[PDB]
RNA sequence: UUUAUGUUUU
RNA sequence: CGCGGGGUGGAGCAGCCCGGUAGCUCGUCGGGCUCAUAACCCGAAGGUCGUCGGUUCAAAUCCGGCCCCCGCAACCA
RNA sequence: CCUACGGGCAGGCGCCGAGGGUAGGGCCCGUGACUGGGGCGAAGUCGUAACAAGGUAGCUGUACCGGAAGGUGCGGCUGGAUC
RNA sequence: UGAAAUGCGCAGAUACCGGGAGGAACGCCGAUGGCGAAGGCAGCCACCUGGUCCACCCGUGACGCUGAGGCGCGAAAGCGUGG
RNA sequence: CACCUCGAUGUCGGCUCGUCGCAUCCUGGGGCUGAAGAAGGUCCCAAGGGUUGGGCUGUUCGCCCAUUAAAGCGGCACGCG
RNA sequence: UGCGAAUGCCGGCAUGAGUAACGAUAAAGAGGGUGAGAAUCCCUCUCGCCGUAAGCCCAAGGGUUCCUACGCAAUGGUCGUCAGCGUAGGGUUAGGCGGGACCUAAGGUGAAGCCGAAAGGCGUAGCCGAAGGGCAGCCGGUUAAUAUUCCGGCCCUUCCCGCAGGUGCGAUGGGGGGACGCUCUAGGCUAGGGGGACCGGAGCCAUGGACGAGCCCGGCCAGAAGCGCAGGGUGGGAGGUAGGCAAAUCCGCCUCCCAACAAGCUCUGCGUGGUGGGGAAGCCCGUACGGGUGACAACCCCCCGAAGCCAGGGAGCCAAGAAAAGCCUCUAAGCACAACCUGCGGGAACCCGUACCGCAAACCGACACAGGUGGGCGGGUGCAAGAGCACUCAGGCGCGCGGGAGAACCCUCGCCAAGGAACUCUGCAAGUUGGCCCCGUAACUUCGGGAGAAGGGGUGCUCCCUGGGGUGAUGAGCCCCGGGGAGCCGCAGUGAACAGGCUCUGGCGACUGUUUACCAAAAACACAGCUCUCUGCGAACUCGUAAGAGGAGGUAUAGGGAGCGACGCUUGCCCGGUGCCGGAAGGUCAAGGGGAGGGGUGCAAGCCCCGAACCGAAGCCCCGGUGAACGGCGGCCGUAACUAUAACGGUCCUAAGGUAGCGAAAUUCCUUGUCGGGUAAGUUCCGACCUGCACGAAAAGCGUAACGACCGGAGCGCUGUCUCGGCGAGGGACCCGGUGAAAUUGAACUGGCCGUGAAGAUGCGGCCUACCCGUGGCAGGACGAAAAGACCCCGUGGAGCUUUACUGC
RNA sequence: GGCGAGCUAGCCCUGGCCAGGGUGAAGCUGGGGUGAGACCCAGUGGAGGCCCGAACCGGUGGGGGAUGCAAACCCCUCGGA
RNA sequence: CGUGGUUCGUGGAGCCAUGGGGGAAUCUGGGCGGACCACCGCCUAAGGCUAAGUACUCCGGGUGACCGAUAGCGCACCAGU
C-alpha cells in the first residue's frame, strides 16, 4: 500500500536544498551545525540534470 | 419567470433554474473591457479566513463600470445584456459614441437597443445615471456611490434597488436596499431603476452539488463538533446549546449587536 | 352594571 | 433505612425558625331574600396538632424513638 | 389383422379440449383486539346556547378557540324586537 | 367603564403647534338612486373594454327558445409563493 | 471477611467433550397406606444404565408446543475460550 | 576499589530443533551439452500459464543494474557451471526528440513602497516558475551494446552575409489574435481490423477419404512540389471619429456602397505523388542467435472502422468555462545611400539528457516481499454489446528447494439418500436466482416511479421461402437488422465462462453522497430547504503585534454566525431567573478635576505631605422587550339514582402549569404490562389500550413515495446450516535429501491420589503407581506464553475537556 | 529553538481518465383541441449528484492469514462508477 | 503617571534608568547624602575616547598518586564514517 516515500528529485532540493537552508535563519543554522559536527554533506545528495 | 423541471431524478424535483430568455447573445463574453482572470483562492496569506469554500465552476471575471461620471454627456447604446458568473444581477454591454465599451449592471426593464447616458443632464429615464441631488425626490434608483466619486457601493444585488426619501443640505436622503435611512451626499452618482432579474431570490439549488458549483462546500455545526473545535461541541445523545448560542470563536450568535459603536458613520444613519 | 334554574305522569 | 421534606377542625393550606395565644378559603349549622333552590346578606359551631417519651415554669412549636407520606439516591461491578 | 389391396382396421403422432396445478389481480359477503359517532331508553351530573330584544338580536359560510352547550373574528341574510 | 381595574404617564404622558413616514378606506354629493347574469361595483384622472336603452324603419330573411354534459365567472373566510 | 494472585489466576451463555456426588427423575428391590383391583401417595434400598425434539429470549432459568419409562438435582476455577 | 540478580548495559554461546518454514496450487517431462561437481546452466522436443498481459512503448524514481570476457567465497531462502553477485573491458553520438540561450499559471521572489524589539513580515512593476502556450523529422538500415541521435533516402527551422525585387521602415508601446466550459453530436478521412474465387510463395496429400476454385504462408511502408477529396479560418470598399492613458492609416463606434456566397484568399487533414524501403511460411545452416534462400516475391479488390485527424466543426445547456510570448497590424521616437518585407544563394547552428529497470528481482514497502505506482498501444473468434468472459497471435512466462507417501487434522474445492432452518444471537455461511427476446406485472405514489416488481414462455442445429438497411449502380458481392415454414439431435441448446433469489411488514435517515488511514459506514456528518441573528461597506467576521490579507474586486435577492434538516400537515403556554435588545432619568462607580479642612518642617517667605462637599465613563443596579434566545411548562381532596368511573367542584402553589399529535416507543422501571394478530408453541415482531418510572413540537412534533452492503419480524424458494454424517480432489501435515528460524528458558534426576502448606503441590507427608529413549497426535495442568492490569484504588503524579471554581491574558 | 504537508487533510494552477448497454425530461415538428388558450397525442430529441456494468475509486459480510506474502495482506462477496 | 534595575516583592522607598503628560535654570545655577523640611556636607547630569590588571581555549607546548581499547573524545583503526 502507498507508503511514505515517494521520491521526487524537485521536491528534495527545493525543500531540503542547499539555497533552500540559506533563506531561513534557521537553515543558515542547520548549515551552520552540520558545517561544526563536520557532516560530510551539509545537504541531502541530488542529482540528475 | 423560472425553469421547473419533471421529478425525473429526486433533487431534479425540487430544483429551479434561472431563465435566461432575458439575455440577448451572449455565450462568449467580451474581452477587452472584460475579462480579466480571477485568482480565484478562499484564504488569506496561508491560511483559512472565510470556512467552506473552495471548488466551483472556473470562472471569468466581467470588470464593470461604476462610476459613470467617468463619461459624462456621451451617450450610448445598449448592445447587450449577458450572464455575469460574478453577481446575481446581470450585466448590459454597451457601446458609447466614443467606441468606448463598458459593461453596466443592467437594471429592469432597460432594453437592448436603447440609448443611455450619464450626467447632471440625464433624463430620469431608466438606465441613466446623475448625481443624486438631480434626481427627482421619491423615484427608485440603483448603484448608489456612498461618497462621491468613490464608485457605486450600494444597491447592486439581483433585484435590489433605494428610494429617495428626501434632501437636507448636500445631502439627500435614501432608504437603502435595507431599510436603513441613510444620509448620501448629493454629489454621489446613482441609476435610476431597480436592479433586475428579481426572480433572483427564487431559485432554488436543489440538490448537495448545485451548491457546490457556486463554490460553496459543505458547512458544519457546532452542534455536531467536539469540545475543542467549538462551545457547542461534546456531550452527545446530541444537546441543546447549554449556554448563549454562539460561533466558533465564542461571541453570541442570536442577537448580540455589531457594528463599533463610534463610528464617524454613525452620524449619518438614522435606521434598521 | 348580579344572575341561573323549576322532578315524572295525568 | 441511604439522604431531604412532611403529618394541624370535615377538605385544602398556614402557624413551627425564635415557646406562651392555633389563622385563611371551602365546607357545616341557625336566621334572612325567593313562589322555590342556588347565588347573595346576617350570625354560629368545629382542631390537641400522627404517636410514646424527654426538655421547660409552659411544647403544634425544642429534643429522641416508633408508625405512615412525598421526593431524591442505589455508581465502578 | 382383413381385403371386394391406389382400401379398411389396429396402431402412432398432432390441434383443441373437462379439468388439475403455479402465479398475480378485481368484486362481494362474513368476521376482528380496538375505535368513531348515531338512534332509542319516567323522575342521575354540569351548566343556559335557542324560543319574548332570551337578557350579547338571531341565523349564516368560514376560520380559530373552549368540559359541554357554545364563544370570537370576516363577510353575508332579516327569517331582527325597539323612538 | 355601569362603576372600575389592567394599561399609559415627572425617563415629561394626555392636550396644542410645525415637520416627516407609512398603510388602509374614500366624508359631503349619496337617494327609499344607478350599473352588473350573478358574486358584486362608490374620491379624482387617463387609457383599454362589456353590457344596455332610445330615435329613424334603412339591411338580413325564422337565422328562434331552452339547454343534460362541457367551459367560464363566483362575497367572506381559508391555502401556496413573494411583498 | 480481604488470605495466594493487579511485572494479568480472560469474565456470562452457548457448542464440543466429559467425569463425579446422591440429597434418585426414570427403570430394579422394598416397608407403610386413609393399599379392593388398576393407579397413586409416602418413606427405605439402590449411582448400572438412561434421562427426547421444538417455539420464545444472548440468556442461565423459566414459560409454551409435541412427546416420553423419565424429561433428576448438583460438583468439577458458577468443569471445559 | 570487590557484583549474581536492577524485564540492568555491551558482547559471546546456548534452549526450543535438525523442529516451523523455504513467500502465491500457472506444472512440469525427457534427450543432448558443459563441467571437479547439474532436478536447478545451455540447447532440442513434449507439456502447462498469461495475452486490456504476466506482451509493447512513454513519464517518474533508480543510477551500471546495460554488452562481453574470465569467475563462485559471499549475496541467491536449495543447487548452481548460472545471475540483477566478484574482477575486468567495452557501451549512451541530435539545429528537427525532451529540456535550456522562448512564454506565461498557481505560487514564489521582489526595484517603489509599507510594517515590524532583532530575526523578520508584507508588497505594484519586474523577475523565477510547467505535463499548460510556442517551436523545424519522416521511413528504413546498421551494433555484442546507442539510434527520429550513426547511416541511407526523401524533407524543414533559425541566425549571419550577399545579391534581386518590394515597402515609409521602425516598439518592450496601441490593436487583433493566441483564447479555451460540459454533454451530445455531423460529413469526410486515417489508424486498426476481417474476407477474397484475385496476385506471390517454399512445400505438404498422412490414418479411411481429398490433387482440390485444397492445405499452408504473404499480399505493404515513407515520400517534397503539383494535383485531387475533405474541412477549418476570413467579408470588400469609402466618409466621419471626440474611445483604445503619446501617436496611428490600426481596433472601436456612426453612415453610405458594393459582395453574401467559401465565391475568393488562405491553413490544415487525407489521397496521389519523382524516388527510396520493406517484404511470410517453409527448408538449409550454428548458435550462446542470427544468417542464406524462398524473390525479379506479390504488394491488388471488397468489407468493417474509431474515442484518432480535418479542429477554432455543429447543436443544446448553465454552473458560464487561464495567461503570456510567438504571430499580424498600427503607428512613436528615430532613420530614411537606414531599415523592414519576399525570393534566391552561400555560410552559421551552443549547453544537458539519451545505457539498462520501469505494475517491478533494478521504483515506495529493512527482503529477488502475493502490497503500492501516472500516460499510450493492447491482435483474432465466439458469447446482444464491451477494455467483460473463454480460448488464443505476437511476445512473455511455469513464480530459485526438491523427491515420495496417500494418516489424523487444517485450508481451498466437488457430490450427496430422506428431510429442508429442525442449525444459530441471525439462514452466518453456502446454496437458489442469474444473459438476451417476448408475454406479463399490485399496494401505494411526490404520476417520475414502485419495475428487472411478481410470475412466465423462448434460446441449438438443418433445408426452404422471404422483408428492409449500408456500401457498391438505380446491380453482384460483402456488411447489417430481421420475418415465415418444415425438420434433426441430447438429460440438457446464454449446452463451457462471465450474469439478480423473491415477497410482505416495522424502525431510523428524505434522497446521491461523507466518516473513525489500521476493530465502528451507521439511525452519525453532509445535504438542498426553513427560521433566527449579525453586517451601510475602510461591512460584519476571520488570520496577523503590525503592514497587510481573506470576506470581495462582492454590497442586504449580499456576506458572516446559529439551530433545524427534502416534502406534507403543524410547531401551542410561561419573560419570574439567565442571555441578548431598548432605556438622554435615578442609585452606585475609577482615574481625573475640586480643594472645605488637617499635618511635617522653617525665624519666616516657603517647601512638603494628607484631604471633606462637589463635578466625573463604561459596568453593575434599575425600568421595559424578547422563545425557530438558555430554558420551564403543578399538587392534594371531593363529586353522577347499582356499582365503577368523574364531564363537575374545593383548595394549595406557580413565571406558566404540556396544546396538537404521538405513546410498553432507538423512550416503559414494574414488564414476558393487558388484548388482539402471526406460530403446534412467539421475552422478540405486527395492531391496539394508556397506568407516558422518565414523549411532545426547528437538541422540532407527527406522517410520507422513493432511496439503504443500515437495524427488527414473517413467508416462498433453495440448501451440508442442521437430523448426521460420508466419499472425493488439490495445497499442507507425514517419510527422504538440501537450507534452517522463533518467542520462551533459575537449575531439573519435572508421575497419581488423600492431605498439608501464603488458602489450587512434579518439588513437603502418607500411600499408590512406575523398565531406558523416542515418534505422530489432543490440549486438562505447569495458577502455561506474551504485555511491570487498560478495571479498581493509591500518588498532595500527569494530561484533554467544562463552568455562574480561583487568578490572570 | 528548529525540522516536517515526498504520508495524510483542505485548498490553488495546470493536464489527464470514465468499455458497453439501458431508461427517454425539456425543447422542437406535426396532428387534435379552443374565440384565443390551457392541454392531449405522435414523432423527433437526448436531460439526469438517472439505471445495469468493466477500467478506475471503494472496503459491505464472511472465510483465510495472526513469529503473515503483508507493522491491514489474500479469496469469495459487496458500494459508487 | 506606568515599569525596570538595587538586598529592597509598595514598603517610611530614596537612588539610577524611562514608555506617557506637563515642563526650567547656567554658579546667587543644578543632582545627592533613603519619604519630607531645615541645617551641614558631597558632587557637577543631559557629548565622546581611554591601555593594564580580567574571561575563554578552535590552536601549539609542558606536566599528571589521569584512562589504557566495554577505559579514555563519539572516533587509538580513512568516524561525524
Ligand atoms: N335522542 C337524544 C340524542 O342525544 C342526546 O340525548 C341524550 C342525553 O342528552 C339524554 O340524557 C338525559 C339528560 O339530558 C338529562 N339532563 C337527564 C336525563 N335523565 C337524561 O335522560 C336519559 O337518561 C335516562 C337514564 O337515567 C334514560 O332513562 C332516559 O330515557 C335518557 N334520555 O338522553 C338522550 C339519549 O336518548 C341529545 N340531548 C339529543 O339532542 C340527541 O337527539
Ligand atoms: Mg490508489
Ligand atoms: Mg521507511
Ligand atoms: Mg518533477
Ligand atoms: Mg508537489
Ligand atoms: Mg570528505
Ligand atoms: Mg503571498
Ligand atoms: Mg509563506
Ligand atoms: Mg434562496
Ligand atoms: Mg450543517
Ligand atoms: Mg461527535
Ligand atoms: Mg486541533
Ligand atoms: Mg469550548
Ligand atoms: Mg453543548
Ligand atoms: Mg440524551
Ligand atoms: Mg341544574
Ligand atoms: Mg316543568
Ligand atoms: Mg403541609
Ligand atoms: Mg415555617
Ligand atoms: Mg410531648
Ligand atoms: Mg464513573
Ligand atoms: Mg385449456
Ligand atoms: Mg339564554
Ligand atoms: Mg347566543
Ligand atoms: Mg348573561
Ligand atoms: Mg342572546
Ligand atoms: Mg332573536
Ligand atoms: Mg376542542
Ligand atoms: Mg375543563
Ligand atoms: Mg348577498
Ligand atoms: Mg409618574
Ligand atoms: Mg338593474
Ligand atoms: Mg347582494
Ligand atoms: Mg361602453
Ligand atoms: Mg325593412
Ligand atoms: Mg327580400
Ligand atoms: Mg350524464
Ligand atoms: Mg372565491
Ligand atoms: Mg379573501
Ligand atoms: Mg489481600
Ligand atoms: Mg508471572
Ligand atoms: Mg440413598
Ligand atoms: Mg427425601
Ligand atoms: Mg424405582
Ligand atoms: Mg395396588
Ligand atoms: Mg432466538
Ligand atoms: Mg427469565
Ligand atoms: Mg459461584
Ligand atoms: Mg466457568
Ligand atoms: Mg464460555
Ligand atoms: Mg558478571
Ligand atoms: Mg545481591
Ligand atoms: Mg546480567
Ligand atoms: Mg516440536
Ligand atoms: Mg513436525
Ligand atoms: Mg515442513
Ligand atoms: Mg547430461
Ligand atoms: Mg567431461
Ligand atoms: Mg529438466
Ligand atoms: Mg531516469
Ligand atoms: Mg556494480
Ligand atoms: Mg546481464
Ligand atoms: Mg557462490
Ligand atoms: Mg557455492
Ligand atoms: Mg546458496
Ligand atoms: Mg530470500
Ligand atoms: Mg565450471
Ligand atoms: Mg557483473
Ligand atoms: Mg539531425
Ligand atoms: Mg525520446
Ligand atoms: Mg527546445
Ligand atoms: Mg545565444
Ligand atoms: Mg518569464
Ligand atoms: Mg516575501
Ligand atoms: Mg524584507
Ligand atoms: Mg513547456
Ligand atoms: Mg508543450
Ligand atoms: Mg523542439
Ligand atoms: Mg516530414
Ligand atoms: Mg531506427
Ligand atoms: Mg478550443
Ligand atoms: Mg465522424
Ligand atoms: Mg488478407
Ligand atoms: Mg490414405
Ligand atoms: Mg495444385
Ligand atoms: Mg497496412
Ligand atoms: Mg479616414
Ligand atoms: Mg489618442
Ligand atoms: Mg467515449
Ligand atoms: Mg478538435
Ligand atoms: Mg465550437
Ligand atoms: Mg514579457
Ligand atoms: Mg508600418
Ligand atoms: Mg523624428
Ligand atoms: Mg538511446
Ligand atoms: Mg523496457
Ligand atoms: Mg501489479
Ligand atoms: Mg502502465
Ligand atoms: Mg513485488
Ligand atoms: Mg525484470
Ligand atoms: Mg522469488
Ligand atoms: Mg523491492
Ligand atoms: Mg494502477
Ligand atoms: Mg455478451
Ligand atoms: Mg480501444
Ligand atoms: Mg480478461
Ligand atoms: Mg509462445
Ligand atoms: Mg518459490
Ligand atoms: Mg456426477
Ligand atoms: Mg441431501
Ligand atoms: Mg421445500
Ligand atoms: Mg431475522
Ligand atoms: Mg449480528
Ligand atoms: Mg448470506
Ligand atoms: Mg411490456
Ligand atoms: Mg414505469
Ligand atoms: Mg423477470
Ligand atoms: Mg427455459
Ligand atoms: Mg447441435
Ligand atoms: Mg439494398
Ligand atoms: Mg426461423
Ligand atoms: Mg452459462
Ligand atoms: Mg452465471
Ligand atoms: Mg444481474
Ligand atoms: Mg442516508
Ligand atoms: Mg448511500
Ligand atoms: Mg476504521
Ligand atoms: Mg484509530
Ligand atoms: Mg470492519
Ligand atoms: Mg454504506
Ligand atoms: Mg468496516
Ligand atoms: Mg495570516
Ligand atoms: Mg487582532
Ligand atoms: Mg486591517
Ligand atoms: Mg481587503
Ligand atoms: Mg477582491
Ligand atoms: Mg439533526
Ligand atoms: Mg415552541
Ligand atoms: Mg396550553
Ligand atoms: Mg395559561
Ligand atoms: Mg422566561
Ligand atoms: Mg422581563
Ligand atoms: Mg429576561
Ligand atoms: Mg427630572
Ligand atoms: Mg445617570
Ligand atoms: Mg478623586
Ligand atoms: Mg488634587
Ligand atoms: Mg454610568
Ligand atoms: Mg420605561
Ligand atoms: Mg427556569
Ligand atoms: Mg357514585
Ligand atoms: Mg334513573
Ligand atoms: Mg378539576
Ligand atoms: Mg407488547
Ligand atoms: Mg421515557
Ligand atoms: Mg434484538
Ligand atoms: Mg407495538
Ligand atoms: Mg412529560
Ligand atoms: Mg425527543
Ligand atoms: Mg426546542
Ligand atoms: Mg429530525
Ligand atoms: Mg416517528
Ligand atoms: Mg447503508
Ligand atoms: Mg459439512
Ligand atoms: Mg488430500
Ligand atoms: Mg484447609
Ligand atoms: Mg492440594
Ligand atoms: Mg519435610
Ligand atoms: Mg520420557
Ligand atoms: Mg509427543
Ligand atoms: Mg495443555
Ligand atoms: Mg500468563
Ligand atoms: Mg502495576
Ligand atoms: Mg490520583
Ligand atoms: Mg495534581
Ligand atoms: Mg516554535
Ligand atoms: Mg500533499
Ligand atoms: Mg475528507
Ligand atoms: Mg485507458
Ligand atoms: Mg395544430
Ligand atoms: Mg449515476
Ligand atoms: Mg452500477
Ligand atoms: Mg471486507
Ligand atoms: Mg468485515
Ligand atoms: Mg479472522
Ligand atoms: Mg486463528
Ligand atoms: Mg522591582
Ligand atoms: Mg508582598
Ligand atoms: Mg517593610
Ligand atoms: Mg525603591
Ligand atoms: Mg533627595
Ligand atoms: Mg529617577
Ligand atoms: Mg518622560
Ligand atoms: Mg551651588
Ligand atoms: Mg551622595
Ligand atoms: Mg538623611
Ligand atoms: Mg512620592
Ligand atoms: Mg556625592
Ligand atoms: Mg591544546
Ligand atoms: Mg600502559
Ligand atoms: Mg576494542
Ligand atoms: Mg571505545
Ligand atoms: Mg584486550
Ligand atoms: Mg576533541
Ligand atoms: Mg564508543
Ligand atoms: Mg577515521
Amino acid at each position: 500500500m502507498k507508503r511514505t516515500w515517494q521520491p521526487n528529485r524537485r521536491k528534495r532540493a527545493k525543500t531540503h536544498g542547499f539555497r533552500a537552508r540559506m533563506r531561513t535563519p534557521g537553515g543558515r543554522k542547520v548549515l551552520k551545525r552540520r558545517r561544526q559536527k563536520g557532516r560530510w554533506r551539509l545537504t541531502p545528495a541530488v542529482r540528475k540534470r | 419567470a423560472v425553469k421547473k423541471f419533471k421529478p425525473y431524478t429526486p433533487s431534479r424535483r425540487f430544483m429551479t433554474v434561472a431563465d435566461f430568455s432575458e439575455i440577448t447573445k451572449t455565450e462568449p463574453e467580451k474581452s477587452l473591457v472584460k475579462p480579466l482572470k480571477k485568482t480565484g483562492g478562499r484564504n488569506n496569506q496561508g491560511r483559512i479566513t472565510v470556512r467552506f469554500r473552495g471548488g466551483g465552476h472556473k470562472r471569468l471575471y466581467r470588470i464593470i463600470d461604476f462610476k459613470r461620471w467617468d463619461k459624462v454627456g456621451i451617450p450610448a447604446k445598449v448592445a447587450a445584456i449577458e450572464y455575469d458568473p460574478n453577481r446575481s444581477a446581470r450585466i448590459a454591454l454597451l457601446h458609447y459614441v466614443d467606441g468606448e465599451k463598458r459593461y453596466i449592471i443592467a437594471p429592469d426593464g432597460l432594453q437592448v437597443g436603447q440609448q443611455v447616458v450619464a450626467g447632471p443632464d440625464a433624463p430620469i429615464q431608466v438606465g441613466n445615471a446623475l448625481p443624486l441631488r438631480f434626481i427627482p425626490v421619491g423615484t427608485v434608483v440603483h448603484a448608489v456611490e456612498l461618497e462621491p466619486k468613490k464608485g457605486a457601493k450600494l444597491a447592486r444585488a439581483a433585484g435590489t434597488s433605494a428610494q429617495i426619501q428626501g434632501r437636507e443640505g448636500d445631502y439627500v436622503i435614501l432608504r437603502l436596499p435595507s431599510g436603513e435611512l441613510r444620509k448620501v451626499h448629493g454629489e454621489c452618482y446613482a441609476t435610476v431603476g431597480a436592479v433586475g432579474n428579481a426572480d433572483h431570490k427564487n431559485i432554488v439549488l436543489g440538490k448537495a452539488g448545485r451548491s457546490r458549483w457556486l463554490g460553496r462546500r459543505p458547512h458544519v455545526r457546532g452542534a455536531a463538533m467536539n469540545p475543542v473545535d467549538h462551545p457547542h461541541g461534546g456531550g452527545e445523545g446530541r444537546a441543546p446549546r447549554g449556554r448563549p448560542p454562539a460561533s466558533p470563536w465564542g461571541w453570541q450568535t442570536k442577537g448580540l449587536k455589531t457594528r463599533k459603536r463610534r463610528k464617524p458613520s454613525s452620524r449619518f444613519i438614522i435606521a434598521r
